[PDB]
RNA sequence: CCGGGCACUCUAACGGGACUGCCCGCGAAAGCGGGAGGAAGGAGGGGACGACGUCUGGUCAGCAUGGCCCUUACGGCCUGGGCGACACACGUGCUACAAUGCCCACUACAAAGCGAUGCCACCCGGCAACGGGGAGCUAAUCGCAAAAAGGUGGGCCCAGUUCGGAUUGGGGUCUGCAACCCGACCCCAUGAAGCCGGAAUCGCUAGUAAUCGCGGAUCAGCCAUGCCGCGGUGAAUACG
C-alpha cells in the first residue's frame, strides 16, 4: 500500500472502530494473520526461509 | 475400465433372512445414506405380505425378482454407416441389478401414502405377474423381439 | 363456524384452522388456546357452540385481524410513502426495502423478467 | 436499533435547541445522516448532505423516528432507456 | 476369571470383557438392547459367536467411545473376535476365514484444497 | 507435589530436554514420575500459494506447541540447585510450582 | 426445513437459538 | 467420587512390520495370475512433492524493480457518499417443491480445533435475542458443547398443505463514535415463487457419491449459503 496510509495504520487513535490490521512487513491490508501480523504472501515467504519458528509445512 | 475387468461389489448378507440378494435390495431403497430406514421399511414391508398374504415373504420376494429379470435387452452400437440398436442377452449380474431397479421405481410409482406399503403391493403384484415393475421388464424383452432384424451385429 | 370478518374455517384442527386467519397463526393460536382454555388437537368441525363464542369473542376482541389490519398496514406504507422517505421510496418503484441487491433477482419484489438486447 | 441510546450528532443538536430559544428559525446545512430527528427539530428547515451537495428537506411529525439521511437520497435513477 | 479383545473401527474404539454366563451383554452400562435399541445392523455386531457356536456360553461387559453407533459396532465386532481367539486359540481356524479377524482400514478421506468434499470437485464452467 | 510443564516447538530438543531432568532429579534425589506427553496443540495456517488469484492450489502450514509433563514428590536441595543453575535449554519452555 | 428460523432446524441451521431452540442441557 | 493401580483406552515420541521376501502355475529373465500369511499386500489407502519447456499465460494494486509521467498535486488530512446502483444477461451456490417427508417431546454415539485484552459453566430476569450477577480454566485438569442425521413416543393425512419460508408490517436485542444509505440476531404479524425443471449440462469408482452436523482462519460486528478442515451414517455401478 502507499506510505501515508502505512503509516495512519499506526496512529491508532480516533474511534477504537478504525483501527484495522496491515502487514508489517509488506504494508498490505488484506488477509493478515493476528498471530505472525504478516499478510500471506510474506508468511508463506519467510516459512519457506525457515525463519517462522517451528512452523513447517504440513500434511496428511 | 479401461485396463481392468471391473470386479463386482460384494455385499455383506442380510441379518433376519440372512441373505446377499435382500441387503441388495435393501441398499436401492436407500435414500441420502440411511440405512436403517431403508430395512425398517422393507422389513415392515414383509410384515405387510404376512397379515395380508398367507406366504412366506422372503420366498415371494425370490419370485418377483425371477419375474423381473429381463431376459434380453437391447444395446447401441456403432457401424460403418449409422449408430444402431441390437439386441443381446442380459448378463446374470445384470438382470439382477436391472430387476432389483426396476421395483423400487415401479414401487416408489404406486400411489399409496406409506413407503412400505408399496413394496408391498409390488413386491406382491410383480410376484403375481401382475406388476408395473413387469411391465417394464417386459417391453424390454419385446425391443429386443422388434430388433431381431439387428440381431447379426452383436458382441 | 366464522370468525373475524367472514373466515369460516373447518375441520382439519382448531388450532391449525386458526392460521387460516389473517393476522394469526402458530403462537397466537396456541395462545387463544388455553387462554380459553379449548382443546388445541380438537377439529373445528365439531365443538360447543359455546366455546365457538368463547374462541370467536376472544380472538376478534384481542388483537386486530383482517379487515382494519391490513388497512392499517395500507396506511403505514402510504405514511412511509409521500413522507418522501427511503423506505417510502422502494415501496413507491415497488422495489426492495430493506437492504439486499438489485443488480441480481429482486424476482419477487420485481414481478417476472422482462428481458432486453445486449 | 438502539434504546439507551437514540443518538443524534450534537453539531447540530446545538443550533436546533438555539432555534428554539433564540426566536428565530432559518436555513441550516449539516453532514449528519447518522442522527434521528424531532422533536424540536419540526417545523425546521435543514440541509443534509448526500455525498454530492446539500439538500433541503422540510420537517414534520410524521418524520419522527427517522435518520435525517432517509429524506436525502443517496444516488441518482431515472430508469433505463 | 475372564476374557479379552481389542477392537475398533473408524474413530471408535471397543474394549471387551468376557467372562462365561447366560448370554448377559453389557455396553458402557447399559443392556444391549437398550443402548443399540432401534438399530437395525445391531446383532451382526457379535457375529462369532454364533459362529463359533457359543450362545449363551458368554456373557459381556463392554466399554465404547468414539466414533457412532453404527460403526461403533463393527468395532465390538472385533472384541468378541479377538476375545474368542484367545480362549482356546484353535478359533482362528473358522474365524479369519469369515473376515472377523481384520480391521477395516476405511476411513474418512479428508478434504482437499480446491475441491469440495475430498474428491467431488466444483461445477465445471466453460462460459 | 512440585509439577514440571514442558513446552516447545521442536520434539526433537523437548524430549531430549526433559530427558535430562529425569537424571537431574532420579540420580540427584528423590522420586519422580516418568515423562508424559500432553497431547499436541496445533495452530494451522492454510493459505493460497500464490500472490494474485488461484483461489485452488494453497499451501499449508501448522505450527506445533507440544507439551511433556513430569511431576516430583519429595524435594532434596541437591535436586534444585541442578534445577537452578544446571539449565541447559534453548528454544525449550520450562514451568515450576508448588501445588 | 433449513431455512425457517421459525423452528429448531431451521434456527440449528444459522446457528442461533430461541423459543424455538431454548439453549438447555 | 475416595483409596488404590495404569493393566486397558488413550496421549505422544521411538522402533517394528512385507519386501512378490514363501508355494504351485506361466515365463528366457522383468513381470503377470493364483494360494497360504497376516492388521495390512503386489506402490495397503491419503497427502506433500510438479522434468526441459509452453501458453510474448497471471500479477508494476503484496513486495521488489529499469523506463515514462504529476509536485500547492496524479501527493497529503478529513467529513459525507460510492464500491451494496437495476430493463436485463451469465457463472458458482444455498433453501425447496415434501409422507424414505414436516413438527413437537424425550433419548443416545464423534472428531478436530479454538479460548484468562478471551471462552463463560451455574442462578436470576426475560417468550426470546440478550441482560444482570457470577465460579473454573495460562487449560487432556475449566469453557465453547447442543453434535446432527439416528432412536423412541406421539402429531400432521396428500392439501400450494403443520410442505416451502421469499416479501412486507410493527416490536425489540447486541456490537459499534455511529447501523438512512448498507449490519447480524429475537419475537408477533405476513406468507410469494415453487407440485423436479427447454435445448443443454456437472461431479463422483468406496469409506467415494449422496446426506448430516461440528470447528477454525479473517473478525468489533457481519451480509459465511463462501473458504480451509473434522468426524456420523453410508449406496449404486463398470459389459466394454
Ligand atoms: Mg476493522
Ligand atoms: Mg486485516
Ligand atoms: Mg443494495
Ligand atoms: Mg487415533
Ligand atoms: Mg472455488
Ligand atoms: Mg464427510
Ligand atoms: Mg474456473
Ligand atoms: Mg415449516
Ligand atoms: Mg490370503
Ligand atoms: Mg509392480
Ligand atoms: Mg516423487
Ligand atoms: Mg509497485
Ligand atoms: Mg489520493
Ligand atoms: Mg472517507
Ligand atoms: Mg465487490
Ligand atoms: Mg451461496
Ligand atoms: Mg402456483
Ligand atoms: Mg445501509
Ligand atoms: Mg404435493
Ligand atoms: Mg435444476
Ligand atoms: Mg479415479
Ligand atoms: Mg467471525
Ligand atoms: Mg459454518
Ligand atoms: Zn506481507
Amino acid at each position: 500500500a502507499r506510505k501515508a496510509l502505512i503509516e495512519k495504520a499506526k496512529r491508532t487513535p480516533k474511534f477504537k472502530v478504525r483501527a484495522y490490521t496491515r502487514c508489517v512487513r509488506c504494508g498490505r491490508a488484506r488477509s493478515v494473520y493476528r498471530f505472525f501480523g504478516l499478510c500471506r504472501i510474506c508468511l508463506r515467504e519467510l516459512a519457506h526461509k525457515g525463519q517462522l519458528p517451528g512452523v513447517r509445512k504440513a500434511s496428511w | 475400465a479401461r485396463r481392468r475387468r471391473a470386479e463386482v461389489r460384494q455385499l455383506q448378507p442380510d441379518l433376519v433372512y440372512g441373505d446377499v440378494l435382500v441387503t441388495a435390495f435393501i441398499n436401492k431403497i436407500m435414500r441420502d445414506g440411511k440405512k436403517n430406514l431403508a430395512a425398517r421399511i422393507f422389513y415392515d414391508a414383509c410384515k405387510i405380505i404376512q397379515e395380508k398374504t398367507g406366504q412366506e415373504p422372503l420366498k415371494v420376494f425370490k419370485q418377483a425378482v425371477e419375474n423381473v429379470k429381463p431376459r434380453m435387452e437391447v444395446r447401441s452400437r456403432r457401424v460403418g454407416g449409422a449408430n444402431y440398436q441390437v439386441p443381446m442377452e442380459v448378463s446374470p449380474r445384470r438382470q439382477q441389478s436391472l430387476a432389483l431397479r426396476w421395483l423400487v421405481q415401479a414401487a416408489n410409482q404406486r400411489p399409496e401414502r406409506r413407503a412400505a406399503v408399496r413394496i408391498a403391493h409390488e413386491l406382491m403384484d410383480a410376484a403375481e405377474g401382475k406388476g408395473g415393475a413387469v411391465k417394464k421388464k417386459e417391453d424390454v424383452e419385446r425391443m429386443a423381439e422388434a430388433n431381431r432384424a439387428y440381431a447379426h451385429y452383436r458382441w | 363456524a366464522r370468525i373475524a370478518g367472514v373466515e369460516i374455517p373447518r375441520n382439519k384442527r382448531v388450532d391449525v384452522a386458526l392460521t387460516y386467519i389473517y393476522g394469526i397463526g402458530k403462537a397466537r393460536a396456541k395462545e387463544a388456546l388455553e387462554k380459553t382454555g379449548i382443546n388445541p388437537a380438537t377439529r373445528v368441525k365439531d365443538l360447543t357452540e359455546a366455546e365457538v363464542v368463547r374462541l370467536r369473542e376472544y380472538v376478534e376482541n384481542t388483537w386486530k385481524l383482517e379487515g382494519e389490519l391490513r388497512a392499517e398496514v395500507a396506511a403505514n406504507i402510504k405514511r412511509l410513502m409521500d413522507i418522501g422517505c427511503y423506505r417510502g421510496l422502494r415501496h413507491r418503484r415497488g422495489l426492495p426495502v430493506r437492504g439486499q441487491r438489485t443488480r441480481t433477482n429482486a424476482r419477487t419484489r420485481k414481478g417476472p423478467r422482462k428481458t432486453v438486447a445486449a | 436499533s438502539l434504546k439507551k441510546g437514540v443518538f443524534v450528532d450534537d453539531h447540530l443538536l446545538e443550533k436546533v435547541l438555539e432555534l428554539n430559544a433564540k426566536g428565530e428559525k432559518r436555513l441550516i446545512k449539516t453532514w449528519s445522516r447518522r442522527s434521528t430527528i424531532v422533536p424540536e427539530m419540526v417545523g425546521h428547515t435543514i440541509a443534509v448532505y448526500n455525498g454530492k451537495q446539500h439538500v433541503p428537506v422540510y420537517i414534520t411529525e410524521n418524520m419522527v423516528g427517522h435518520k435525517l439521511g432517509e429524506f436525502a437520497p443517496t444516488r441518482t435513477y431515472r430508469g433505463h432507456g | 476369571e475372564q476374557y479379552y479383545g481389542t477392537g475398533r473401527r473408524k474413530e471408535a474404539v471397543a474394549r471387551v470383557f468376557l467372562r462365561p454366563g447366560n448370554g448377559k451383554v453389557t455396553v458402557n452400562g447399559q443392556d444391549f438392547n437398550e443402548y443399540f435399541q432401534g438399530l437395525v445392523r445391531a446383532v451382526a455386531a457379535l457375529e462369532p459367536l454364533r459362529a463359533v457356536d457359543a450362545l449363551g456360553h458368554f456373557d459381556a461387559y463392554i466399554t465404547v467411545r468414539g466414533g457412532g453407533k453404527s460403526g461403533q459396532i463393527d468395532a465390538i465386532k472385533l472384541g468378541i473376535a479377538r476375545a474368542l481367539v484367545q480362549y482356546n486359540p484353535d478359533y482362528r481356524a473358522k474365524l479369519k476365514p469369515l473376515g472377523f479377524l481384520t480391521r477395516d482400514a476405511r476411513v474418512v478421506e479428508r478434504k482437499k484444497y480446491g475441491k469440495h468434499k475430498a474428491r467431488r470437485a466444483p461445477q465445471y464452467s466453460k462460459r | 507435589k512440585i509439577r514440571i510443564k514442558l513446552r516447545g516447538f521442536d520434539h526433537k530438543t523437548l524430549d531430549a530436554s526433559a530427558q535430562k531432568i529425569v537424571e537431574a532429579a532420579r540420580r540427584s534425589g528423590a522420586q519422580v514420575s516418568g515423562p508424559i506427553p500432553l497431547p499436541t496443540r496445533v495452530r494451522r495456517f492454510t493459505v493460497i500459494r500464490g500472490p494474485f488469484k488461484h483461489k485452488d492450489s494453497r499451501e499449508h502450514f501448522e505450527l506445533r506447541t507440544h507439551n511433556r509433563l513430569v511431576d516430583i514428590i519429595n524435594p532434596n536441595r541437591k535436586t534444585i540447585e541442578q534445577l537452578m543453575t544446571l539449565d541447559l535449554p534453548t528454544g525449550v519452555e520450562i514451568e515450576i510450582k508448588t501445588v | 426445513g433449513k431455512g425457517d428460523r421459525r423452528t429448531r432446524r431451521g434456527k440449528i441451521w444459522r446457528g442461533t437459538y430461541g423459543k424455538y431452540r431454548p439453549r438447555k442441557k
